């Protein structure tokens, strides 16, 4: 996850859209693969093909969210000419929420996902801007 | 890193004592007594220096003493010695205790013809002292300077200023 | 062997210390007939 | 060459592990472990560990593995299933052998390989010691030191074995 | 140890087997005795944070003795060169 | 003294194998502390020289260290020859 | 079980733990874990039923796997440093293996699945040992090797445990499963602060043990293992319902009760290290625990659930169970916050 | 590292994967657990013997003794499981699901 | 020291007073434990077993006193270590040049 | 090399005798003429497990001939007797708990 996250955060915001969308699709896809692995391990599919279908459904869903967040957030920053703006990420996060409202087909989930994935995405941008540490190195 | 310094092939040449292990075993007790001084000097050098390159000259004297020792046996007691080590060599374990008749003949020959007295049980395992002109090595390990120790906290232990100072607690 | 190998110092130690280090089997018998290497390495263990 | 005996034994060691780790009938899985134990003793023997090698035979194979087979015959399998008859076992068995063969082939071709971590392939003899002329076995000296140096080890080891007897009698009384 | 009972009572329960440069039966030394001794004496009492930097030289040498990774690599280099020359006829080994 | 004697006679009649076991195990624990020869086992074990006796550098004030193995200073194994 | 044998087996559980705590040699640490696991199994099995046998087997498989991984870490450490001293490890792969092994021994997420199941399948007294005394030895090793643990790994385990413990407890009616998921959540706080200040790890461990022992002892006093069975306490021992209420609120971290102190101190240490998101996320997520603690207070103390007619027969008999140290532990479980500065004794 | 270490670690990994990937028989999983012990014994013995760590020569014996005692406990649990259900199948040990 | 509850150097510090407020609270906790012991066993809460209630107070006070001694010693050690380190490294703890508010510029933010 | 050859010869000959014992001329021309609890006592399990634990103790006594060469004889003799006594206590425990009985 380190290197993929390093490619994404090296590209300047609002530019090189295709590279940003690839980085998030790989991030989203990997998350989908991890979820599929645990899902298949702990809830045994009735057949080999059901398990493969579940892996594709989850992985594609997660890659779909990752792709839309990267493209929409990069398109917004490019169009608005605001690279260091958390609003662009807020827009992309909600787009991902809509996709999760489409793959699961549930207007309620989409609305809830957009607000919460939208807020979460904006906080990530703020953290990058201001140097917020999630796993802070010990210092005192 | 540096180049591992080695002596020249010619700096390592010396006459070798080319006799078999049973021959050395047969002569071992008299050899220990006769050549002790150069032998102990060499072993002191090896344990102090911890470097085979630093005791080569002492090792050449070990060989010379061994050769002269075996040249004395050859001159005087060649026949009793040959019978004795040939008896040792037959045994698969080279046992002393199976050759006491032949050992007595060899022992009686060196005592008469050279004055050699076989050392007693326990003697050759003694720790002995060696007088050497060689200087004592100062840093045989080639140690670097050790890191300075942490500054040492000292003084009189006083109560903590205003107590624990934890949030609102006054003690 | 290493005359025309760039950046190869001949006889360079791998240790920072200049202390004498006992060589391992590969250093001594590195370039010798397998018959001697086998005897040196496994002769004692294999002797009957 | 006999210069690669330790490496060859370790190749068989792994093949025995892929044997029982693929988990065929517990009877055949037990056989794979017995073969691995013997091969493992040979590896330890060639490093100068005669006593440790013979303990594997005496205790691990003649002791623990006998009780495993005894228990298997009683409370698990009385008649083996045909080996590699199940597809899952065969797939796992073949996969481990294919991985092993690639490691062996590549380390032998380049005399080194990087399977996750980097290993040397010159032969294990290269790391051996070059100056032994003592009148005793050093492994024997170390193990004999259990009774002079290891008083604490003897106490806790002996205590655990006694408790093992008491415990297993409690478990099995039912 | 979490509770250093051994040092409080002056009794040695397992320290005797923690390092290979400790006392051994019949004074049999480990192969890397001098390297472990040097590293231990360099790092003694200064704490592991300081030692990780100030004793890196001794520790790298001790690690080299332990696993001989740099030595085997050098031997692999010389052997590989020798095969080439044998494969090209520019080297005939002595007797 | 008697009730114990009446106890021993019963186990000797009923379980001679166990009485012998316990008797031998007791002697194995007790006799080493009583034996006058036990002290020699320590000395003989220490007198066996497994490794080389490294000589000491002579600093001029070691009158108890022999210069030669056949000198009269240092430990003697005369006690062992008789034993 | 013969009472003398029970005592000797209990003393061997303790000895295995003590060997881990006083050992300076990795081999002796490993022996302590092996001895401890040998003696614990019989007390899990002592009521002879298929559920107890399944619990002991699942426990054996988990702990034996973790101990093999620990031995592997020790041996890798030996090859890369040539020594056995219990301290920081000298190889990152050894550090990961030892950390994962200790996580399995502690039942931290995602190695947590065995804790709710084993705790459910054994008697209350055995579950008390499993969730309190058995945490001492693995925590005492983490206390010593933490300078070399991977920060991302240990904090990921902590976060997952707090989440899984909080969520897992929401769906439980069995008291033994509630305590198990509560234990998983609390292990998360202990390890989250370990990289920053191990003293707060000890403080949280000690207070956790006191509060957990109090709950199990009160459950044993009335022989209650389900939520509904506990809801009859008001009609038999009203005093017990109040003590449970106080202890549950304390376990929920509510001030001014004792259980607030570990969360308070851990948040302080993390913020001093500029860790702000993680403590806040931790504190909010711990509200899941507070929720299913509160649910129990509702059915035990704050309302009166329906009774049965045979309960009247119980009115004529007094509590005869030992309830050893219960009066002392309940006071410590609830009334210690004014003495918070006393934590420095743990330095 | 040395070439032998490649295969000894591979053997441990193979048995660990075997242990974590159950089939039906509990005995088959107990064999994998012993496999990990055997590979640990070999890896420890090789390291200790090659380095001439004299006092550590007893450590593999202690490992063997304690792990065999562990295996005896494991076997005893297996027979008790087999007495209950008539087989040592792990699928029967699912009561604590609820 | 090493695995020592109160090392010998702790004896240079003033002991906690026997009227320490924290020690009074510890005694109060012991008294509360005595009452809960009566309650859970359905005895008269205030009157039953005064001998038992007395030992509850005494035990808490006795242990509390030594815990308070160790607590104060640890905090004295923390301060001792801190000040000695500040002295050992004067370069890291310089005396800040202090300016009066007449010289220091602070922006003014009107509230209108 | 000798031990390997001896072992290879011993089992190769054993293999040859076994296969020839199975495939010899027969002079006939006509057609030739599962994993449960075996009904076996728990007592037999306890024997095997008891053997294992005693065998592990024996592994610890095996170094005794070498240990007797130590100068620390006081410690060595105390620890040897301790281990054997603990082995005897193990037997006494099985015996008095009816672990060595074959009735019932
Ligand atoms: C070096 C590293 C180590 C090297 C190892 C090399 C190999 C040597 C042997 C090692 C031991 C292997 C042990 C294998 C084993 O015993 O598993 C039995 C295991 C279950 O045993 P079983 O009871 O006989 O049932 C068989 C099936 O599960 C059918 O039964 P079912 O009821 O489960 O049917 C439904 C099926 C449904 O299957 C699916 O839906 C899978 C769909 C996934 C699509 C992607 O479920 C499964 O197959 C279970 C697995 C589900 C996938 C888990 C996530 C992946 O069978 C398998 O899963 C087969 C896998 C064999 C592949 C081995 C490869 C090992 C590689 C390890 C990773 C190393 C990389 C680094
Ligand atoms: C026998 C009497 C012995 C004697 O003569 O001296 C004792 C003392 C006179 O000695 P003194 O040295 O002259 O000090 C008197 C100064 O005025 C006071 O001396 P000071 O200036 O050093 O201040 C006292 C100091 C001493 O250090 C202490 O920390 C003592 C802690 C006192 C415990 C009070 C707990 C009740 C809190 C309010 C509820 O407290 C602090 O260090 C920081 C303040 C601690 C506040 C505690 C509340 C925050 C804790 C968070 C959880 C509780 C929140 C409220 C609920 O007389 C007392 O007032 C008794 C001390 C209080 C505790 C013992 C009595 C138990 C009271 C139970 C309260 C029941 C709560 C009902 C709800
Ligand atoms: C500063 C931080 C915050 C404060 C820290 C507080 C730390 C805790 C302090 C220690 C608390 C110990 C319990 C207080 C003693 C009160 C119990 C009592 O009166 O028993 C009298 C006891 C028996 O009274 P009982 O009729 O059975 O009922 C008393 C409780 O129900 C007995 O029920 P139990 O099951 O709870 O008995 C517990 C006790 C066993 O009961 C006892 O015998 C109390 C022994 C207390 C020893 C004093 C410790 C302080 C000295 C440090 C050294 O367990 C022990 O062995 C002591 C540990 O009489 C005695 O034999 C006195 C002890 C003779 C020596
Ligand atoms: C250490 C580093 C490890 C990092 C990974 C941590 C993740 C560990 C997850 C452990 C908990 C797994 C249990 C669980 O979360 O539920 C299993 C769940 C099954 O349900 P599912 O198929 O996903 O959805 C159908 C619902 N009707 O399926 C899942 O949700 C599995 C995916 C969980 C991970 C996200
Ligand atoms: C500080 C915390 C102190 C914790 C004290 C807890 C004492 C136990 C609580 C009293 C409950 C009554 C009792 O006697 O304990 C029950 C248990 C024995 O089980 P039981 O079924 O009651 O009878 C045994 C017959 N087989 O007895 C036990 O097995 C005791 C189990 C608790 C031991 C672990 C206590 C936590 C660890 C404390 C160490 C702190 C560091
Ligand atoms: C310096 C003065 C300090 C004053 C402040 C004290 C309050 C702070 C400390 C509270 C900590 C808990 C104290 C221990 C509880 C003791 C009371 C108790 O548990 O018994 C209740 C009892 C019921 O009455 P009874 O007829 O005796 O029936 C007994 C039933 N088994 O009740 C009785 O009838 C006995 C008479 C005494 C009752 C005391 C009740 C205190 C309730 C505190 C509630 C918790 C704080 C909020
Ligand atoms: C409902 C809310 C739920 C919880 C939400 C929590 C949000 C937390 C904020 C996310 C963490 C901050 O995110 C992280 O910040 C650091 C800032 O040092 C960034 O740091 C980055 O800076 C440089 C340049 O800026 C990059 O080249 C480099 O890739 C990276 O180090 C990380 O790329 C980013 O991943
Ligand atoms: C539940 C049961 C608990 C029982 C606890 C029993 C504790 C027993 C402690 C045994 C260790 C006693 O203390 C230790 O013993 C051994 C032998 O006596 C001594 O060791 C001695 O023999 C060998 C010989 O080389 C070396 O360890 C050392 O050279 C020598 O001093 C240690 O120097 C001493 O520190
Ligand atoms: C002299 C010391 C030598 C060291 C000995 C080494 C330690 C050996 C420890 C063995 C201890 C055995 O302890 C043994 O316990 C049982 C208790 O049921 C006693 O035997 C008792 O129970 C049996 C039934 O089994 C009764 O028939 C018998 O009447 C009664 O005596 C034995 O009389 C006692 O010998
Ligand atoms: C269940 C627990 C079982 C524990 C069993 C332990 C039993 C121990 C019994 C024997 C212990 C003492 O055994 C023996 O005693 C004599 C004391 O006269 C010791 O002393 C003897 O040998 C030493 C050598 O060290 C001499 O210096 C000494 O002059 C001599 O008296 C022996 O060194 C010791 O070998
Ligand atoms: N590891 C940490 N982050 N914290 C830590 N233990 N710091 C050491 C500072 C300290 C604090 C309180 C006391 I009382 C003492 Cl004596 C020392």
């Amino acid at each position: 996850a380190k290197t993929v996250l390093r490619q994404y955060w090296d590209i300047p915001e609002g530019t090189e859209c295709h590279r940003k969308t690839y980085a998030t699709t790989s991030i989203g896809g990997a998350a989908g693969l991890v979820v599929s692995a645990y899902s298949v391990a702990l809830k045994t599919p009735t057949s080999f093909l059901e398990g493969v279908a579940r892996t594709g459904r989850y992985t594609f869903t997660a890659a779909a969210i990752g792709a839309i967040f990267g493209l929409t957030s990069c398109i917004s920053a490019q169009v608005r000419e605001k690279p260091d703006d958390p609003l662009n990420y807020l827009i992309g996060g909600c787009a991902g929420g809509l996709i999760l409202g489409a793959r699961t087909r549930s207007y309620g989930i989409g609305a809830a996902a957009c607000a919460y994935m939208g807020l979460t995405a904006a906080l990530v941008k703020m953290g990058q801007l201001e140097g917020w540490q999630v796993f802070a190195e010990p210092k005192v | 890193p540096g180049i591992v310094e080695l002596p020249s092939l010619e700096d390592l040449k010396v006459q070798e004592v080319k006799v078999s292990s049973s021959v050395l075993k047969a002569a071992a007790h008299h050899y220990g007594a006769q050549c002790d001084k150069p032998n102990k000097e060499f072993m002191l050098c090896r344990w102090e220096e911890k470097d085979p390159r630093r005791c080569l000259e002492e090792g050449k004297l070990v060989n010379q003493c061994a050769l002269e020792f075996f040249r004395q046996i050859k001159r005087h007691c060649a026949e009793p010695f040959t019978e004795y080590w040939t008896c040792i060599d037959y045994s698969g374990l080279q046992l002393f205790r199976r050759c006491r008749k032949q050992q007595a003949q060899f022992d009686e020959c060196v005592l008469d013809k050279l004055g050699w007295v076989r050392p007693d049980l326990g003697d050759l395992s003694k720790v002995t002292k060696v007088k050497t002109d060689r200087p004592l090595p100062e840093n045989p390990y080639h140690s670097r300077a050790r890191p300075e120790p942490n500054p040492e906290v000292e003084g009189d232990l006083k109560p903590a200023r205003h107590g624990s100072r934890l949030f609102f607690w006054t003690m | 062997v290493m005359k025309d190998v760039p950046g190869w110092k001949v006889g360079e130690s791998v240790f920072h210390t200049t202390r004498w280090v006992t060589p391992m089997m590969g250093e001594l018998y590195g370039l010798r007939a397998s018959e001697e290497v086998l005897s040196a390495t496994y002769g004692f263990i294999w002797y009957t | 060459m006999m210069l690669y005996i330790v490496f060859i034994l370790s190749v068989i060691f792994v093949m025995g592990f892929v044997g029982f780790s693929s988990k065929p009938s517990p009877i055949y899985g037990g056989l794979g472990l017995i073969v691995s134990g013997g091969v493992g003793c040979g590896i330890v023997l060639n490093f100068g560990g005669s006593f440790l090698g013979l303990m594997v035979f005496l205790i691990y194979l003649g002791g623990m593995m006998v009780v495993f087979g005894y228990t298997t015959a009683m409370a698990t399998e009385q008649y083996p299933e045909i080996w590699l008859s199940n597809k899952a076992v065969l797939g796992a068995f073949v996969t481990g052998l294919l991985m092993e063969f690639f490691m062996v082939y590549y380390v032998l071709k380049d005399k080194e390989v990087e399977v996750v971590f980097e290993f040397n392939g010159l032969g294990d003899w290269v790391i051996y010691d070059t100056g032994d002329s003592g009148f005793f076995s050093e492994e024997a000296m170390g193990i004999a030191a259990l009774y002079s140096y290891g008083t604490w080890l003897v106490i806790v080891t002996g205590w655990s074995l006694l408790i093992g007897v008491v415990v297993i009698m409690e478990i099995t009384r039912g | 140890p979490f509770f250093d009972v051994q040092k409080r009572l002056g009794v040695d329960l397992d320290r005797w087997m923690t390092i290979q440069s400790a006392e051994q039966p019949h004074k049999i030394p480990s192969r890397c005795h001098a390297f472990e001794k040097e590293w231990i004496e360099c790092a003694h009492g200064i704490g592991s944070i300081r030692a990780e930097k100030e004793c890196k030289i001794e520790f790298e040498d001790f690690r080299e003795c332990l696993l001989r990774q740099k030595t085997m690599k050098r031997l692999h280099a010389i052997r590989r060169q020798r095969e080439k020359l044998i494969k090209e006829g520019k080297y005939t080994p002595p007797p | 003294a008697e009730r114990v004697a009446a106890f021993l006679k019963n186990v000797w009649a009923k379980e001679p194998v166990l009485v012998a076991s316990f008797a031998i195990a007791g002697l194995a624990v007790i006799l080493p502390t009583l034996s006058p020869y036990t002290k020699y086992s320590l000395m003989i074990n220490r007198a066996t020289p497994y490794n080389y006796p490294v000589p000491l550098r002579d600093d001029g004030n070691m009158p108890d260290v022999p210069s030669h193995p056949q000198d009269p200073q240092g430990p003697s194994l005369e006690w062992l020859k008789r034993l | 079980m013969n009472p003398i044998i029970f005592i000797i087996i209990l003393l061997t559980i303790m000895l295995g733990t003590i060997i881990v705590m006083i050992s300076s040699h990795w081999l002796l640490v490993w022996i302590g874990f092996e001895m401890n696991m040998l003696a614990i199994i019989p007390i899990m099995m002592k009521n002879h039923n298929p559920r107890a046998t399944e619990a002991s087997t699942k426990y054996f498989l988990t702990q034996s796997t973790a101990s093999m991984l620990l031995m592997m870490a020790v041996i890798i450490n030996l090859m890369f440093s040539g020594q056995w001293t219990v301290m920081k490890l000298f190889n990152p792969m050894a550090s990961m293996l030892m950390t994962m092994a200790l996580a399995m021994k502690l039942g931290m997420a995602p190695f947590h699945f065995w804790v709710p199941e084993v705790t459910q399948g054994i008697p209350l007294s055995s579950g008390l040992i499993l969730l309190t005394w058995q945490k001492l030895a693995p925590m005492s090793v983490l206390y010593q090797i933490f300078p070399s643990i991977n920060l991302n790994l240990i904090l990921t385990l902590s976060v997952l445990s707090i989440l899984i413990g909080g969520w897992g407890g929401l769906n439980q009616t069995q008291l033994r499963k509630i305590m198990a998921y509560s234990s998983i959540a609390h292990m998360g706080w202990m390890t989250a602060v370990l990289p920053y200040n191990p003293t707060m790890t000890l403080l949280n461990l000690i207070i956790y043990i006191i509060m957990t022992s109090t709950m199990f002892t009160m459950f044993m006093a009335n022989s209650t293992t389900t939520t509904l069975s506990l809801s009859h306490t008001w009609n038999k021992t009203p005093i017990m319902t109040v003590l449970i209420l106080a202890t549950l609120l304390s376990m929920g971290g509510l001030p001014p009760l004792s259980g607030f102190m570990p969360k308070w101190m851990i948040i302080q240490e993390m913020t001093k290290n500029n860790s702000i998101i993680l403590p806040t996320f931790m504190a909010i997520t711990a509200l899941l625990n507070l929720y299913f603690y509160m649910r129990l207070t509702y059915s035990t103390t704050l309302t009166m659930f329906p009774s049965t007619n045979n309960m009247k027969m119980k009115w004529q008999f007094p509590l005869m169970k030992k309830m050893t140290f219960l009066p002392t532990m309940v006071v410590l479980s609830t009334m210690m916050l004014p003495l918070t500065p006393m934590l420095s004794v743990l330095e | 590292m040395s070439m032998v270490y490649m295969n000894i670690m591979m053997a441990f990994t193979v048995s660990l994967v075997g242990l974590l990937m159950y089939r039906s028989h509990l005995m088959s999983s107990l064999l994998c657990l012993e496999g990990m012990m055997l590979s640990l014994f070999v890896m420890a013995a090789l390291t200790i013997l090659n380095s001439h760590f004299t006092l550590a020569s007893m450590m593999p014996i202690i490992l063997l003794v304690f792990a065999a005692c562990e295996a005896a406990l494991g076997l005893s649990l297996l027979v008790m499981v087999s007495n209950t259900y008539g087989t040592d199948y792990v699928q029967n040990l699912n009561l604590l699901q609820c | 020291a090493t695995f020592q509850f109160l090392p010998d150097e702790a004896r240079s510090l003033p002991p906690p007073k026997l009227t320490d407020p924290r020690l009074a609270f510890v005694g109060f906790l012991g008294y509360c434990s005595g009452l809960i012991d009566n309650a859970i066993r359905r005895r008269p809460v205030l009157l039953a077993g005064l001998h038992r209630q007395l030992l509850y107070i005494t035990s808490f006070v006795f242990v509390g006193y030594y815990l308070l001694k160790r607590q104060d010693y640890m905090y004295a050690v923390r301060d001792h270590d801190m000040f000695s380190y500040i002295k050992s490294h004067p370069e890291d703890f310089p005396e800040k040049d202090k300016k009066t508010y007449g010289e220091v510029f602070e922006e003014f933010h009107p509230v209108r | 090399m000798n031990l390997m050859l001896a072992l290879l010869t011993n089992f190769t000959l054993a293999t040859l005798l076994v296969i020839i014992a199975f495939w010899l001329p027969q002079l006939n021309v006509y057609s030739e003429k599962g994993s449960a609890r075996l009904p076996f006592s728990m007592k037999f399990f306890l024997v095997a497990i008891t053997f294992l634990l005693f065998d592990l103790e024996i592994a610890l006594l095996l170094p005794l001939p070498w240990a007797s060469q130590t100068a620390n004889l006081n410690t060595m003799l105390t620890m040897a007797l301790f281990l054997i006594i603990l082995l005897a206590v193990s037997l006494a425990y099985e015996w008095t708990q009816k672990g060595l009985e074959w009735t019932e």
